[PDB]
């Protein structure tokens, strides 16, 4: 009974809308533009993970360091607690040691 | 006005060597004309453009570099090509009486 | 190429035909199924399955190996020990032969770095380049090379081949600037004055036998004659060489670059060199 | 206070280059370091071994597991299988048996078990690549 | 479609308004002005004279040098007395 | 007057420049107005579909930032008190109503925070990927060189009819040297089309080249790509970012 009795509404995807059509453009901005701009500068998103990657603990540490002062009170409390828990987990628990 | 789409089919002419040597004389003459090296871009373009305009079949960019000699050009223009659909090919390949093929496309 | 011909024969390459190179993508193992499920490879009870086994280095309570060994000053002061990248005469000859280091002009750390003959890391306590006797037997280039340290055999080879070698100190800041001048010029700061060697290194760079940049020039000919006698070659009279001026060109002890003087500002945007004129600034930058 | 001048030659001298210079022409080869320019015209063989950007033969030692010693001829263009045959013929007398090799056609590389970098470099210099 | 204009570095020097509280402090000091001069040259609009130390800064630097970097003569004298004592 | 282009960059002594037909969009039948020599190391390299895949996946992923986040049992509202005592109730032991087990509880191992998938392939690898893409297009007869992108009219119907007549693909990626100088005619023609996309030379990328069936280039764009991609070959290892001044790098 966890299965729907009717076909879901047809899903139409426009493979040639502007976003899909122009996806990937300027990814070679650096090599093809005298390296004036690094491709990582094309990444639009959270300030603390623009052209940067890491595990959950590293991401939380970076978030607190970069925007922690501008975070809401309860969100910052949650971030501090998550950092604490992730520290304990990564530094004290696991199969390999 | 867009001209009607050209058919990709091309059957090599019977007077292929005569036509090609006439074009070679027009563009460039010496003995063993089949070995005239097409290293000069001007002459290569002249010969290939004349051949394409005449025969309706042009050398693709992928084969343009390997067409190094008039012999290579002759080989490319004597190998034929057909553009009939797969349906036409299968139906004209002498289908046995018990094999029926239909397209719903 | 046959590969390109096969492409011509094959369908179009699109985003629906791409495949990673076999062996580049290992399958991901996740704990579902008979083989990888149940205890999920963690074992049975104990600390290991609970994921609470003691820290690395713990030996169950027995005094750890890394703690029962006495402390010894193996790495005492490692961050304060000076490091000099080696530059073998083999490497120098290779660079000269390939034209990455021009022997017709005075060769120094900037030129070596530009030619990519050596990679200096001032942040890692590198203090410059040391000449190394390796390749001395087959070294034939005549060059005026300035380094930080030099071996007796390396000096002998350079001088035998008609070249000139001088050992010049570079404190960490000057070393960074000389290794990477363009970033410094983009910093916009006036060119600083190279600092003198620390007291421990002063006797080294004030010694003629080491061809120190602060040694008495009158003592150089005697040392060169001693090396020539010791290593059995005739000392070439470079004063008669057509490149004698280039061989003799040595930057001032307080000068980082050859022509540029301390205190100048290199405006690279408009190709200019602003030189201070205030008397106090000139006195400081000439000090 | 300020005084601008045009002595930018000493700054141009410090400016580093980005393109590897073509090796200077020497009257005699091989050079004191042993380098030798590729022979011109190129050797007429089914394959071609392009030099590295440094103008050196693309033969490199490699080691895996701490005991698997290998030598890789990397920048091969043409008949990598002809190159494999030639390398096997060249190395069998030295090694004592036909060398074991992998011919990565896609990468155009030849990987031989064992360290033969110097011998292969000398052999390729003789072949003229 | 047509691609949007390619991204480009903001041409010319960028001078944040000091009044704004959100402007980072490192973009307001003399070091930022010197960097702008070095990069964009005379178009920076910063007086070249500010690049060199002001007289008080020069006095501080000279005092620091006298304090921490001894002269060659002093170094040689210290080495000589050390060698004499050791001998 | 044929438009004959020669390779400006040096060609390896063992390789011969590949050749292509220089075309023009000024007319339907203008399918051969010149002959262009393209550098072999750019347009006749090894078909490394593995590198094509690497670069395509890099382009797809390195910009990705998944914004999926779930509340852990610590972040779910409430769940501080013990639901009931350890012993005597006859029920399962629990410490909070928001543990992963409970309805409405936290997610044990869920998507955590906005995660970045940023990673950079070596610039040499990405340049080689561009080269391989160009070689694949040329070898499969999807690359069409042009003298210029000037159209007789801005009508999209003309461009579509020209592509159909020349037997181009359903999708055409047109490339011009710089964004500013792109002809107004082609700008208007491609602004209204969906499968015909006009990009500057600096915007060329493997993902778009693969998404579009045919790739239309101009002679200056060809020269631009040749120079930019060949520099990576024979460039030094960087001393500092190439944005900073160099002795000979523009
Ligand atoms: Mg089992
Ligand atoms: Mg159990
Ligand atoms: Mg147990
Ligand atoms: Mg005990
Ligand atoms: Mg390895
Ligand atoms: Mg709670
Ligand atoms: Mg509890
Ligand atoms: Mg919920």
């Amino acid at each position: 009974i966890g299965i729907r009795l009717t076909l879901p509404p047809p899903k139409v995807v426009d493979r040639w809308n502007e976003k899909r059509a122009m996806f990937g453009v300027y990814d070679n901005i650096g090599i093809l533009g005298n390296f004036e701009k690094h491709p990582k500068e094309l990444i639009r998103g959270p300030i603390w993970l623009r052209g940067w990657k890491g595990n959950e603990l590293q991401r939380c540490i970076r978030k607190r360091k970069m925007v922690g002062s501008r975070m809401f009170a309860d969100d910052l409390h949650n971030l501090n607690k998550r950092i604490r828990y992730l520290y304990k987990h990564f530094n004290r628990h696991g199969k390999f040691r | 006005v867009c001209p009607p789409l050209r058919s990709r089919a091309y059957t090599p002419p019977e007077d292929l060597q005569s036509r090609l040597e006439s074009y070679v004389k027009e563009v460039f003459l010496p003995s063993n004309w089949q070995d005239i090296s097409l290293e000069d871009s001007r002459l290569k373009f002249n010969l290939l453009a004349h051949l394409a305009d005449d025969l309706g079949h042009v050398v693709p960019n992928s084969r343009l570099h390997q067409m190094c000699r008039v012999r290579d050009v002759l080989d490319f223009y004597n190998v034929p090509i057909q553009d009939r659909s797969k349906f036409d090919e299968l139906s004209a390949s002498n289908l046995p009486p018990n094999l029926k093929i239909t397209w719903s496309y | 190429a046959r590969a390109l011909d096969l492409l011509r024969g094959l369908p179009r390459v699109s985003l629906a035909n791409l495949k990673p190179n076999p062996g580049s993508k290992k399958p991901e193992r996740r704990p579902r199924g008979r083989r990888r499920g149940r205890k999920c490879g963690r074992g049975h009870k104990g600390e290991r399955q609970r994921g609470t086994r003691p820290r690395l280095g713990f030996e169950g309570g027995q005094t750890p190996f890394y703690i029962r060994i006495p402390k010894y000053g193996f790495n005492e002061g490692h961050s304060f020990r000076r490091q000099y990248k080696p530059l073998s005469l083999n490497r120098l000859q290779y660079l000269i032969d390939l034209g990455r280091v021009d022997p017709s002009q005075p060769i120094d750390l900037t030129q070596l770095v530009n030619g990519r003959g050596v990679t200096i890391q001032p942040l890692k306590r590198d203090y410059g380049v040391q000449l190394v006797e390796e390749g001395a037997d087959t070294f034939t280039a005549k060059v005026n090379i300035e380094v930080q340290l030099a071996s007796e055999l390396a000096i002998a080879a350079i001088e035998k081949n008609g070249g000139v070698v001088t050992t010049a100190f570079y404190d960490p800041r000057s070393l960074d600037i000389v290794c990477k001048p363009v970033p410094f010029f983009l910093r916009g700061q006036p060119i600083p004055k190279r600092m003198l060697p620390p007291e421990e290194l002063v006797p080294y760079y004030t010694d003629a036998k080491n061809r120190g940049y602060l040694a008495d020039p009158a003592k150089f000919p005697e040392a060169r004659l001693e090396l020539a006698r010791k290593y059995g070659y005739i000392l070439p009279d470079i004063t008669k060489d057509e490149l004698f001026k280039m061989l003799c060109t040595r930057k001032d002890p307080r000068q980082i670059f050859f022509g540029l003087a301390p205190g100048w500002v290199v405006n690279m945007a408009d190709k200019k060199i602003l030189k201070p004129t205030d008397e106090n600034l000139l006195k400081y930058y000439t000090s | 206070f300020v005084e601008s001048v045009d002595e930018y030659q000493f700054v141009e001298r410090l400016l580093p280059a980005t393109r590897i210079p073509d090796p200077p022409k020497h009257e005699h080869y091989p050079t004191p370091s042993g380098w030798q320019p590729p022979r011109d015209p190129p050797p007429n063989l089914p394959y071609f071994v392009r030099r590295s950007r440094m103008h050196n033969i693309p033969v490199y030692k490699d080691i895996t597991h701490g005991n698997r010693q290998m030598t890789v001829i990397r920048k091969v263009e043409g008949d990598i299988w002809a190159l494999q045959k030639d390398v096997e013929d060249f190395l069998s007398p030295l090694l004592g048996k036909t060398p074991v090799t992998q011919v990565n056609e896609v990468t155009g590389t030849l990987r031989i078990k064992g360290y033969f970098d110097q011998e292969l470099k000398a052999w390729l210099l003789e072949k003229g690549f | 479609y047509r691609a949007r204009p390619p991204p480009r570095r903001r041409p010319g020097p960028r001078w944040p308004d000091p009044e704004d509280l959100l402007t980072p402090r490192w973009q307001l000091g003399p070091r930022y002005a010197a960097k702008q001069f070095a990069r964009y040259g005379a178009a920076s609009g910063v007086v070249p004279g500010s690049l060199w130390p002001s007289p008080e800064q020069l006095r501080e630097l000279e005092a620091e040098e006298r304090e921490w970097y001894p002269s060659l003569a002093t170094m040689q004298e210290s080495l000589r007395v050390k060698q004499l004592a050791e001998e | 007057e044929p438009v004959l282009r020669k390779v400006e960059l040096p060609v390896p002594t063992h390789r011969r420049p590949v050749q292509a037909w220089v075309e023009s969009l000024r007319g339907f039948e203008q399918e051969r107005v010149g002959l262009a020599d393209l550098h072999p190391d750019v347009f006749a390299t090894a078909p490394r579909l593995d590198i094509l895949h690497q670069v395509a996946m890099w382009q797809k992923n390195f910009k990705r930032i998944s914004y999926a986040k779930t509340k852990t049992r610590a972040e779910v509202r409430g769940g501080g008190r013990k639901p009931w005592p350890q012993k005597g109730t006859g029920r399962a032991r629990h410490g909070s109503i928001r543990s992963p087990l409970w309805r409405g509880g936290g997610v044990a191992h869920g998507p955590r925070g906005p995660t970045s998938y940023y990673y950079m392939l070596p610039m040499k690898v990405r340049a080689l990927g561009l080269k391989v893409a160009l070689t694949v297009k040329l070898a499969q007869d999807d690359l069409h060189i042009m003298d210029s992108l000037e159209l007789p009219t801005g009508d999209p119907q003309y461009l579509t009819e020209l592509a159909h007549y020349r037997r181009w693909g359903d999708s055409v990626l047109l490339v011009d040297l710089t964004h500013e100088e792109m002809p107004q005619s082609i700008v208007e023609a491609t602004s209204r089309l969906k499968t015909f996309n006009l990009i500057p030379a600096v915007g060329l990328n493997v993902h778009s080249m693969l998404k579009h069936q045919t790739l239309v280039l101009t002679l200056p764009t060809v020269a631009f790509l040749e120079d930019k991609l060949l520099w990576q070959d024979s460039r030094y290892r960087p001393l500092y970012p190439f944005s900073l001044p160099y002795s000979d790098f523009p």
